[PDB]
């Protein structure tokens, strides 16, 4: 498995990108991690926060 | 009913137009929390627990 | 900009508001540079 350092580069790429997939589900303190929930529920001057 | 003896109705199976509810001018104090009152009757809510 | 209000819908004139006076009488923008002045005028505008 000496060829797996190339696979390490592949899994680092896929791991960082699936992390960027995965923190879309993070809401960062907000009421949803879906923006269209907020846009389908809230008027904008209380929605920008 | 009283406040501690609060009565709950599970309201189901609605084509619910809430825009005519608060535009009836008998209702004095009106607010909403997670949805704005502009876009209530454009959505689905699965129930009303009143 | 001056007008006449009944006196308990005075919150409606403020920006970011929804109701009678905001949607139907006078909308204020949310980037409002300035101030609102209000005083009772029961001797002036009620008889």
């Amino acid at each position: 498995s000496a060829l797996g350092k190339l696979q390490d580069v592949v899994n680092q790429n896929a791991q960082a990108l699936n992390t960027l997939v995965k923190q879309l589900s993070s809401n960062f303190g907000a009421i949803s991690s879906v923006l269209n929930d907020i846009l389908s529920r809230l008027d904008k001057v209380e929605a920008e926060v | 009913a009283s406040v501690y003896a609060w009565n709950r109705k599970r309201i189901s199976n609605c084509v619910a137009d809430y825009s005519v509810l608060y535009n009836s001018a008998s209702f004095s104090t009106f607010k909403c929390y997670g949805v704005s009152p502009t876009k209530l009757n454009d959505l689905c809510f699965t129930n009303v627990y009143a | 900009d001056s007008f006449v209000i009944r006196g308990d819908e005075v919150r409606q004139i403020a920006p970011g508001q929804t109701g009678k006076i905001a949607d139907y009488n006078y909308k204020l923008p949310d980037d409002f540079t300035g101030c609102v002045i209000a005083w009772n005028s029961n001797n002036l505008d009620s008889k």
